[PDB]
C-alpha cells in the first residue's frame, strides 16, 4: 500500500496490507511531521454490515 | 478472528512465534492449557503443539560430562570441550526456550550438568 | 488428594513455597517456576542440588515431556512376532 | 558417527568456577570492537564462535545456521578478580568462619556436626566471631561488616583498625581454606570458597543477546573497562591504592553486579515473574497452526461438533503421508490445489527432502509413496476446542468438524448443551481451536480427548450436559399432559413432523391415520425405545411451594419410564437438565456408553 | 488464580503408578488412589438395601429358609456383619464432623441390581422350580466370586495361580462385596439360573475392571482443578457470609487458612462443635443453654 | 598394536518394522556403517567382530517420529598407537616452512605432521618413505576423524639404555599373561622367517647402532648373537626360554636388566646381571618384574614390527637408492669401534 | 566426578509373576495405535486382511483383531544396584479397553 526504499542498491522498507479483509483506499496525504519532514498517511475504509458473531 | 499457519514470523530469543495477531504471529497455548492436557492424558498434543508448533529443537549432551556437545552431520562435527576425547553424545528432545534458560543459568556461574538416562541391555 | 499430600511426611505441610521445599526439596524445577527463581536457583548450586527428572515441571523446564499418560509405558517392538510374520 | 537418542534423567547444579568456564569458553574476549565491516570482529563479544544470528553467516564453532545453532560461551580475562554476585551473602559466611591469615578454621568443626550439611555452614556463621584468635598461627580475626553504599564490598573492622577486602584478598584468604573445612561445614567438594572468586568469567552466547539487546552494552562496558585496569596489577591486605584505580575496580565490580542482578537489564531479571523466562517460555507457548474466533449457537450440531468456517479450514492443514492405501483417497485433494475447496497448500517431497508451494508446482509432479500431503481441513476431521481460562479437564474437548461452506461466517459454532464443558456462553465469547496435523496427535485426539470422554464429570462424578433453557421448558410442553386447548395430542403429520430434524433413523407411522392422535409421551417414547433405560423420579415441576395455589395434573407430577416408554410424568430439569445426576441422560451413560447419551 | 495455582504445583507430582498408587517419584502418598482405585468418572450412585433394617426386617428380607443347609445361615450370617460394619464406621465419620449424616447411598463401580434386573428382563424363562442343586450352586459361585473379587486389582494370572493377596487389596473390594452379597442374595436369584449366574458375574467383573484408574494419570493435577473450581462460585459469594471479626469467611479467607496450614493464632473463623455427656442433659435445651 | 575392545552406543532406527525382521544382520550392517574406520573413544575401530549385548528396539518417546533406538554392547579390533613407537612406512604429503605433514600407509591410518624445525626441511622431500618415532601422549584420537594425529620425529637410532632392578619374583599368573606377548612375538618371527635373508641383514645393517661387517649379524634358528671378539664374559640370554622356565620355576628374576645399543633391539637377547655394572648415563630404576618383563617384551614387539615394516616398504633396490639420502643420514650418526 | 550414569541390566518378570493387569488402560492402547499408526505411515506393510485408506484405522483394526506388532514394557522398578525390572507384555493377548 506505501512503496518505501532506503539506499545502501536498495533495501526494500515497504509496508504491506496485512489484513484477512479486504479494505478501499479512502484517503491518502502526504503532511508535514513537527520536525518539518514528510510522512504517509492512508486511511482505509471498510463497508461493514451486521453479520454473525457482531 | 484469527488463525495463522504453519509458519510465520518468530522471536530471535525463544525461537517461538510472535504473540498474536498484530505481529502475524500465533497464539498462546498458556501454562492452565498444559494443565488440561496433562490431566487428559495427550502428551503427543503437547509435542504436536509445544515442541512440533513452537519451537521445539534438538539438543545434544555428551555422556561422559553431562554438557552440551557440538554435533553436525554434514562437514562432521562430533566434539566436546570438555573431555575431547571421550566423547559420547546423544541427541536429545528439547526447545530453544529452555536451551536458553539452561545458558542463562550458566551466565549467572551456576554450572548445569545433565545426566543422561544409562544404558539398558538384555541379559546375556 | 489434597489431605494424603499435606500429611504424608507426618506433619501438615501447605501449599506454599514451604510446604513444596518440605515436600520435594530436591526437586529444584518445580520450586523454581513455582515461586522465585533466583533465591531457589541461588541455594541449588550452593547446596550442590541433583535434580531427578519427574512429575510435570522439571521435564517441561528441561525442554522434555512428562512421562504421564500415554507415555508412562513404553513400547518396543515385537521381534519374535515380525520375524515370523513380515520380510524385508 | 551419529548422536543416539537420549533422554536426562536428572540435573545438578554446582558454582561455576574459572576453570570451568575456560574449558566451557569457546574464545577468549580480547578487543571492545563490535563489527568488522559487515561481519562480527573476531576477538568481540559479536564473534561468530559462540554463534550467529544473522542469515549470511553461520556459526564458526558448530557449522549451522541460525535456527539450528544453541550459541556457545566465551571467556573474558579479568585483569583484577571479581565476586560473584549471586553468592555475595555465601561469601560473607565463609568471611565469618576461617582465619584471614591462614585460613584454618576458628568455629569447632565438632561443634556443629549434629547440624544437618545445609545448615553447618550458616549457623556456624551466625555465631560470634570477632576479637577470636586461631590455635594455628595465633591472629585475631576482624570483623567482617558489609558496607552499605553497594552489595559487593566487604571490609575487615581490626578493633577500629579499617581494611577493605578486594576480591584479591578475599581469594588469597579463601585460597588456603583445606577440602577438609569445606566438608565438615557441610559443603561438598564442588562447593570450595575458591570458586567464589572469579578471574576468568563467562560472555553468555549471542543466542541469549540476539540484535546484535541493551544487555549487550553492559557488556560491551564491562569489556572496555576492564582494559583501563592495568594487566599486572596486584592488591595485598593493608596496601594504599590510587582513587582512578579503585574507582576502575568498584565500577568493573557494579557492572557485574548489574549484569546479573540489576533489580533482582539482567540476566535474572528475565526468569521471575509471569512475563519472565519461566512462566511465559516455557511453562506456556505460543503455537502455530491455532484459530481464534467468537462462539455462537447452532442447534443443528451435535454435541461433538463445532461448525467451523470454510475460510479458516483453507488456513489450517492436516498432515497425510502418501502410501499405496491412501493414493486415490488423496488425489482429489492434490488436484484442486488453492483453487477449489477441498484442496490442499503444499506437499513435502522425501526425494529432495523439501516442501514445495501447490501454486508454483511443475507440469511433470506427481505424488510419490513418502511425500507428506499438507491439505484442507475438511468435515469429520477432529480438532481441539478450547476456552480460558482452562480450569476444568473438560476446557479442552475434541470434537468432530463441521465446515460451514457459507463463505459471510467467521464464527466457531457449536451446540448450546456443549457449553457446559467450557462453561461458555455467546454473549461475546472467544474460543481457541487447532486441528491436530500430526498422525500420533489425531489418534490421541480421537481415543482420549473426545468429549464423550467428559460426558461425566472428574469433579462431581455426574453428567455434565443435558437439555437447557429451551429443550427444558420445551420437553415440559410436549410431555405436559394437557393444553390450554385440551389434551395435548398432535396428529400423524405434526408427530412425523418432530422427527423430521433428530438425525436419526425415522419411527414408523404406518400404522396411523391422518386423523390418528398421539400425544407427547408415545412421541418421546418412539426414541427412547432405541436407548431402554428405568426412571422414576418427580419432577421439578412439581413443588410443595406451588402445589396451594395451583391444581397440579396427578399425570404430570410422576415421570416414570420403564424400557424406554414414557409411562407418565413431564420431563424437565430433573430428569433431562444439565447436570442432573440419576437422570435421563446418566442413566443412558451407564448402560450405552456416553457417546449413546 | 491465586488459589489454583499453588495447589497444582503441590499437586502435580502425584501420579498414578503400576500398583494404582499414587507417589511422588517413588514416595508413597496414597496406598491406592482414592482408597478404592477408581476412576471418578466410573461411579454410579446406588443403595445399599440393608443398611436401615432392623435385626428382624433384615431377618424377613434376606434370610433364605427354602434349603435348610448350614450354607445359608452362614449367607445371611455375612449379611449381617456387613450390615454391622458399615454401620460402626459410618456413624464414627458422624461423630468427627459438624453435620455429616450417615446414608445407606454410596458411589460404587457396578450397579448389581439393575444387572440382575436386566437379565431377568430377557430371560426366557419365568417363574423357575424349585431346583436345590441349582440353588447351592449358584450360593458356590457368588462365594467364590467375592473371595476371588480382589484380583481385579491385579490380573488374571494370579487369580489362577491364587497367590496371597495384599490386605490392603482386600479393604479396596469391601463395598462391592458387599453389595454383591446383597443383591446377588439367594431370596433375590430364585429366577436366576446356573447360566445366567455366570453371564452376572463375568458382567460385574468386566464392569469393576472397567472403572479402574488408569497407570500414570495425572491424579493430582485432575484434585487440583476439581477442588479450586467450587473456590470461583465461593468467591461470587462472600457477601451473603459474614466479615465480623471471630467470624470472617469471606473472600477466601477460610481456604487460605486451610492451604496455607496457617496456625491456630492466624484463624478468623475457628469453630467447635461440643457434645454433651449427660444424654438427660443432651434432650433438654435450658440444660444446653446453660 | 591390534587388541579387542568393548564398546557401548545408541543407534537409532528410521523403519523399526523393517529393522526387526533380521536383528542381528541389520545391527551388524548399520555398526559397520557408523562405526569401521574412524576414532572413537580414545581409539581406531578397524572391524566389528559381534554384538556381545543389546537391548529391545524401543520406540522414542519424546517425539512423534515413531522411530525406534537401541542400546548395543559391541566388540571391536581397534588399534592403539602408545608413545615412542616405530612406524616404519609414511608417506610425506607437505613440506613447509611451518610444519611437515606426511601420512603412514603401513600401519592403521595416522597421520604423522613433524613440527618443522631449521634443520628439517632441508632433507626430507615429497614422495620419500622414511621411518619415524613417536612421543609421549600425543596420539590424540579425535572423535569422528578417519585417522590419528600424531607428531613425530625421524628415528635415529639413539646411544642410550635403561636398567630395571628387579627385587620381585615373576609369578604364574603373569607369565601366563606375558604368554600372549611371547605367541605375538613367535608370530612375529615367523612371518620374519619366510623372507629372502638380504633385506633383513641390510636394513638391520642401517639401524643397528655400531657398523658390523661381513655377514656376522643374524643366526635366525638359535640367535646366537654377534660374534664381535666376545665384548662380555656373559653370554646374552633368551626371554622367551627365561619366561617358559619360570613357568615351571627354574630361574630366578632378580638383579638389574639391560639392553645396551650392542644388542640387537629385534631380538630377543638382553643382559641380566647381579651387580650394577652397566655403563649406562641414567640412575637404575628399582621395580618388579612385572614393569622391567612388560617394557622389554612389548621393546621386543616393537623392534620387530618395526624391521618387519621396513621390510614390507621396500622390496627391491631401485626404492632403496631413490631413498639413500636418509640411508647416508642414519649411516654418519653410528659410531666407529674405537673401543 | 562421574556424571555417567553406570549401564543397566533389563531384568525381566517372569509371566507367571507379573502383579501389573492383563488389561489395556487406554492411555497403553492409544499409545499403541498411534506408534503403530506412525509406522504404517513410515512403511505401510501390515498383516491385516481388510482394506483401509487410512493409517489410524489399520492400526485400530489390527488393535482389535489382535495382530499389533507391538509389546508394552511396564517399568517396575530401578535396583540401585544397576537392575532395571520391568515387565513385558503382549497386547494381542490381552483384555483392550473401551475406544469407541
Ligand atoms: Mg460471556
Ligand atoms: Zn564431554
Ligand atoms: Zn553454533
Amino acid at each position: 500500500i506505501i512503496g518505501k526504499v532506503a539506499k545502501i542498491k536498495y533495501i526494500d522498507r515497504s509496508v504491506m496490507y496485512g489484513f484477512d479483509e479486504p479494505a478501499v483506499v479512502d484517503a491518502v496525504m502526504r503532511p508535514h511531521g513537527p520536525n518539518d519532514e514528510i510522512f504517509g498517511l492512508m486511511r482505509l475504509r471498510y463497508e461493514r454490515n451486521l453479520n454473525i458473531g457482531d | 478472528r484469527y488463525a495463522v499457519a504453519s509458519y510465520g514470523p518468530t522471536d530471535a530469543l525463544t525461537g517461538q512465534p510472535l504473540d498474536g495477531k498484530r505481529s502475524h504471529g500465533g497464539l498462546r497455548l498458556g501454562e492452565m492449557e498444559h494443565w488440561v492436557l496433562t490431566a487428559q492424558g495427550a502428551m503427543q498434543t503437547i509435542i504436536e503443539k509445544s515442541h512440533d508448533d513452537s519451537d521445539g529443537c534438538i539438543s545434544y549432551i555428551c555422556r561422559n560430562c553431562g554438557e552440551p556437545a557440538i554435533y553436525n552431520a554434514s562437514h562432521p562435527i562430533y566434539k566436546c570441550m570438555n573431555c575431547d576425547v571421550q566423547a559420547d553424545i546423544g541427541m536429545v528432545d528439547s526447545r530453544r526456550s529452555s536451551i536458553v534458560f539452561q545458558h542463562e543459568m550458566r551466565a549467572a556461574n551456576v554450572n548445569i550438568t545433565s545426566v543422561l538416562s544409562p544404558r539398558v541391555f538384555q541379559p546375556a | 488428594m489434597y489431605a494424603d499430600l499435606m500429611t504424608r511426611t507426618g506433619q501438615v505441610t501447605s501449599l506454599e513455597k514451604a510446604g513444596l521445599n518440605a515436600r520435594e526439596p530436591s526437586n529444584v524445577l518445580l520450586r523454581m517456576a513455582l515461586s522465585s527463581p533466583v533465591q531457589v536457583l541461588t541455594d541449588a548450586a550452593v547446596d550442590s542440588a541433583v535434580n531427578p527428572i519427574y512429575g510435570i515441571a522439571a521435564p517441561t523446564l528441561m525442554g522434555s515431556v512428562p512421562r504421564i499418560g500415554t507415555m508412562y509405558s513404553d513400547i518396543i517392538m515385537d521381534e519374535k512376532y515380525i520375524t515370523e510374520n513380515y520380510k524385508s | 558417527m551419529e548422536a543416539g537418542y537420549a533422554e536426562i534423567a536428572a540435573v545438578q547444579f554446582n558454582i561455576a568456577g574459572d576453570n570451568d568456564h575456560k574449558r566451557q569458553g569457546v574464545m577468549e574476549v580480547t578487543i571492545s570492537n563490535l563489527f568488522e565491516g559487515t561481519l562480527p570482529a573476531e576477538g568481540g563479544i559479536y564473534d561468530a564462535r559462540m554463534g550467529t544470528t544473522d542469515h549470511h553467516y553461520k556459526c564458526i564453532t558448530c557449522s549451522h545456521q541460525r535456527k539450528q545453532c544453541m550459541g556457545h560461551p566465551g571467556i573474558l580475562q579479568m585483569h583484577a578478580p571479581v565476586l560473584q554476585p549471586l553468592f555475595i551473602a555465601e561469601i560473607r559466611r565463609w568471611l565469618r568462619v576461617i582465619c584471614l591469615n591462614c585460613g584454618a578454621p576458628i568455629v569447632d568443626l565438632k561443634r556443629y556436626e549434629h547440624l544437618i550439611r545445609p545448615k553447618r555452614l550458616i549457623e556456624a556463621a551466625s555465631s560470634q566471631t570477632e576479637g577470636k584468635q586461631c590455635y594455628v598461627c595465633k591472629a585475631v580475626h576482624p570483623k567482617i561488616v558489609k558496607d552499605s553504599e553497594d552489595y559487593f564490598t566487604f571490609w575487615a573492622d581490626q578493633q577500629g583498625k579499617i581494611d577493605k577486602l578486594y576480591p584479591q584478598i578475599i581469594r588469597e584468604i579463601f585460597s588456603r581454606v583445606t577440602y577438609d573445612t569445606v566438608v565438615k561445614l557441610g559443603r561438598s567438594k564442588n562447593s570450595h570458597p575458591e570458586k567464589l572468586v572469579l578471574k576468568a568469567i563467562q560472555i553468555p552466547p549471542i543466542s541469549i543477546r540476539p540484535g546484535i539487546h541493551d544487555i549487550n552494552n553492559v557488556i560491551q562496558y564491562l569489556v572496555r573497562k576492564n582494559l583501563l585496569i592495568p594487566k599486572d596489577l596486584q592488591i595485598v591486605r593493608g596496601q594504599k591504592i590510587p582513587l582512578n584505580i579503585d574507582r576502575n575496580l568498584q565500577t568493573i565490580q557494579q557492572l557485574y553486579y548489574n549484569f546479573l542482578l540489576d533489580s533482582v537489564p539482567s540476566i535474572m531479571r528475565r526468569l521471575p515473574r509471569k512475563e519472565g523466562r519461566i512462566r511465559k517460555s516455557l511453562l506456556g507457548s505460543q503455537v502455530w497452526s491455532i484459530s481464534r474466533s467468537t462462539i455462537c449457537g447452532n442447534s443443528d450440531l451435535h454435541l461433538d461438533e463445532v461448525g467451523y468456517p470454510i475460510s479458516f479450514a483453507r488456513t489450517l492443514q492436516v498432515a497425510e503421508t502418501v502410501q499405496h492405501y491412501n493414493i486415490n483417497r488423496l488425489m482429489p485433494y492434490f488436484l484442486n490445489g488453492k483453487r477449489q475447496y477441498p484442496g490442499c497448500s503444499r506437499v513435502y517431497k522425501q526425494i529432495t527432502q523439501s516442501v514445495h508451494d501447490i501454486e508454483g508446482l511443475k507440469q511433470d509432479f506427481r505424488l510419490e509413496v513418502g511425500d507428506i500431503l499438507y491439505r484442507d481441513v475438511v468435515t469429520g476431521d477432529v480438532a481441539f476446542f478450547n476456552r480460558q481460562p482452562s480450569l476444568e479437564r473438560s476446557s479442552i474437548g475434541v470434537h468432530r468438524i463441521v465446515v460451514l461452506e457459507n463463505p459471510k461466517i467467521s464464527t466457531f459454532q457449536m451446540n448450546v448443551s456443549a457449553c457446559a464443558w467450557y462453561n461458555a456462553d455467546f454473549d461475546g465469547d472467544q474460543m481457541n481451536l487447532w486441528v491436530p496435523w500430526s498422525v500420533m496427535s489425531r489418534v490421541e485426539a480421537e481415543l482420549l480427548c473426545s468429549v464423550r470422554n467428559w460426558f461425566i464429570s472428574t469433579k462431581s462424578s455426574g453428567p455434565v450436559n443435558g437439555q437447557v433453557q429451551d429443550s427444558t421448558v420445551g420437553s415440559f410442553l410436549l410431555t405436559r399432559t394437557n393444553t390450554p386447548m385440551g389434551k395435548n395430542v398432535m396428529n400423524k403429520l405434526h408427530a412425523m413432523g418432530l422427527f423430521q430434524t433428530t438425525q436419526t433413523d425415522p419411527p414408523c407411522f404406518a400404522n396411523y391415520s391422518p386423523t390418528d392422535l398421539l400425544d407427547g409421551k408415545s412421541v418421546v417414547s418412539m426414541l427412547l425405545r432405541q436407548t431402554p433405560i428405568n426412571y422414576q423420579r418427580a419432577p421439578t415441576w412439581y413443588s410443595e411451594v406451588y402445589a396451594p395455589y395451583m391444581h397440579y395434573n396427578k399425570q404430570d407430577i410422576s415421570t416414570q419410564i420403564r424400557n424406554g416408554e414414557l409411562i407418565e410424568g413431564v420431563l424437565d430439569k430433573k430428569a433431562v437438565g444439565a447436570g442432573s445426576s440419576g437422570g435421563i441422560y446418566h442413566l443412558i451413560s451407564r448402560r450405552y456408553g456416553p457417546q449413546q447419551a | 488464580g491465586y488459589a489454583n495455582r499453588k495447589a497444582i504445583f503441590g499437586l502435580q507430582s502425584c501420579i498414578v503408578d503400576y500398583y494404582r498408587r499414587v507417589s511422588i517419584d517413588t514416595r508413597l502418598v496414597q496406598q491406592l488412589y482414592g482408597e478404592d482405585g477408581l476412576d471418578a468418572r466410573q461411579l454410579e450412585t446406588v443403595r445399599f438395601e440393608t443398611i436401615m433394617l432392623s435385626d428382624q426386617e433384615l431377618e424377613d428380607k434376606f434370610k433364605y429358609t427354602g434349603i435348610q443347609s448350614p450354607l445359608f445361615e452362614e449367607e445371611f450370617s455375612r449379611l449381617k456383619k456387613d450390615r454391622d460394619k458399615y454401620r460402626q464406621i459410618f456413624l464414627n465419620v458422624e461423630n468427627f464432623n459438624f453435620s455429616q449424616l450417615l446414608t445407606d447411598v454410596r458411589q460404587v463401580p457396578v450397579n448389581v441390581a439393575s444387572i440382575v434386573k436386566n437379565i431377568l428382563l430377557s430371560s426366557t424363562s419365568g417363574v423357575l422350580p424349585f431346583d436345590e442343586k441349582s440353588i447351592l450352586q449358584k450360593y458356590a459361585m457368588v462365594k467364590t466370586f467375592c473371595k476371588n473379587l480382589p484380583y481385579v486389582f491385579i490380573n488374571n494370572i494370579q487369580e489362577r495361580l491364587q497367590t496371597p493377596i495384599p490386605v490392603y487389596l482386600k479393604r479396596a473390594a469391601s463395598l462391592m462385596r458387599m453389595l454383591i452379597r446383597i443383591e446377588l442374595a439367594t431370596v433375590k436369584t430364585l429366577n436366576i439360573t446356573c447360566e445366567q449366574m455366570s453371564a452376572i458375574l463375568d458382567l460385574i467383573r468386566l464392569q469393576y475392571t472397567q472403572s479402574l484408574i488408569n497407570y500414570g494419570e495425572a491424579v493430582g493435577i485432575l484434585a487440583a482443578q476439581s477442588v479450586s473450581e467450587p473456590l470461583t462460585q465461593y468467591m461470587l459469594d462472600s457477601h451473603h457470609r459474614s466479615v465480623a471479626g471471630g467470624t470472617n469467611k469471606s473472600g477466601i479467607v477460610r481456604p487460605q487458612e486451610i492451604f496455607s496450614a496457617k496456625p491456630v493464632e492466624a484463624e478468623q473463623s475457628s469453630e467447635m462443635l461440643l457434645r454433651l455427656k449427660n444424654p438427660e442433659v443432651e434432650t433438654n435445651k435450658t440444660y444446653a443453654q446453660e | 598394536m591390534i587388541d579387542q575392545k568393548i564398546f557401548e552406543t545408541t543407534l537409532n532406527i528410521d523403519d523399526p518394522t523393517n529393522f526387526c525382521t533380521n536383528v542381528e544382520a541389520h545391527l551388524l550392517k548399520e555398526l559397520e556403517n557408523i562405526y569401521v574406520g574412524k576414532c572413537f573413544k580414545n581409539s581406531f575401530i578397524l572391524n566389528i567382530t559381534g554384538v556381545i549385548q543389546r537391548s529391545p528396539c524401543f520406540i522414542m518417546r519424546t517425539n512423534n517420529s515413531g522411530r525406534g533406538y537401541m542400546h548395543v554392547r559391541f566388540s571391536a579390533v581397534v588399534s592403539y598407537l602408545n608413545a615412542f613407537d616405530l612406524i616404519a612406512a609414511v608417506k610425506i604429503i607437505k613440506n613447509d616452512s611451518n610444519i611437515i605433514l606426511g601420512e603412514s600407509l603401513l600401519t592403521e591410518p595416522v597421520t604423522i605432521v613433524i613440527p618443522s624445525s631449521e634443520s628439517q626441511n632441508n632433507v626430507a622431500e615429497v614422495g620419500q618413505i622414511v621411518p619415524v618415532q613417536l612421543a609421549n601422549s600425543s596420539v590424540y584420537y579425535i572423535p569422528g576423524r578417519q585417522q590419528a594425529s600424531a607428531t613425530g620425529s625421524i628415528f635415529i637410532p639413539k646411544h642410550t639404555f635403561s636398567v630395571y632392578h628387579v627385587q620381585e619374583e615373576l609369578t604364574q599368573e603373569q607369565a601366563l599373561n606375558l604368554t600372549k606377548l611371547v605367541n605375538i612375538i613367535e608370530m612375529l618371527l615367523e612371518s620374519r622367517s619366510k623372507k629372502d635373508f638380504k633385506q633383513i641383514c641390510f636394513f638391520e645393517k642401517l639401524y643397528y647402532t655400531y657398523s658390523i661387517s661381513s655377514d656376522e649379524i643374524l643366526d635366525l634358528k638359535i640367535w646366537k648373537g654377534p660374534k664381535g671378539k666376545e665384548m662380555s664374559r656373559l653370554k646374552p640370554c633368551n626371554v622367551l626360554s627365561f619366561l617358559y622356565d619360570a613357568l615351571k620355576n627354574k630361574n630366578s628374576s632378580l638383579g638389574f636388566w639391560a639392553r645396551p645399543p650392542n644388542l640387537l633391539k629385534s631380538s630377543p637377547l638382553a643382559y641380566q646381571q647381579d651387580q650394577n655394572s652397566f655403563n649406562a648415563t641414567e640412575l637404575p630404576i628399582i621395580c618388579s618384574a612385572e614393569v622391567m618383563f612388560v617394557t622389554l617384551l612389548k621393546e621386543i614387539i616393537n623392534y620387530l614390527q618395526f624391521i618387519n615394516d621396513l621390510c614390507d616398504t621396500f622390496n627391491n633396490e631401485q626404492l632403496i637408492k631413490r631413498h639413500e639420502n636418509i640411508w647416508m643420514l642414519i649411516e654418519q650418526r653410528k659410531i666407529g669401534h674405537d673401543f | 566426578g562421574f556424571v555417567q550414569a553406570s549401564s543397566q541390566t533389563l531384568v525381566i518378570i517372569p509371566d507367571n509373576e507379573r502383579i501389573t493387569s492383563n488389561v489395556l488402560t487406554t492411555f497403553e492402547a492409544t499409545r499403541l495405535v498411534a506408534v503403530r499408526a506412525q509406522q504404517l505411515a513410515i512403511n505401510g506393510s501390515t498383516m491385516l486382511k481388510k482394506k483401509y485408506s487410512s493409517p489410524i484405522d489399520i492400526a485400530k483394526q489390527e488393535l482389535f483383531n489382535r495382530k499389533i506388532p507391538l509389546l508394552v514394557m511396564r517399568c517396575i522398578k530401578v535396583t540401585p544396584e544397576g537392575q532395571k525390572i520391568v515387565e513385558i507384555w503382549n497386547p494381542r493377548e490381552m483384555g483392550i479397553p473401551l475406544l469407541d
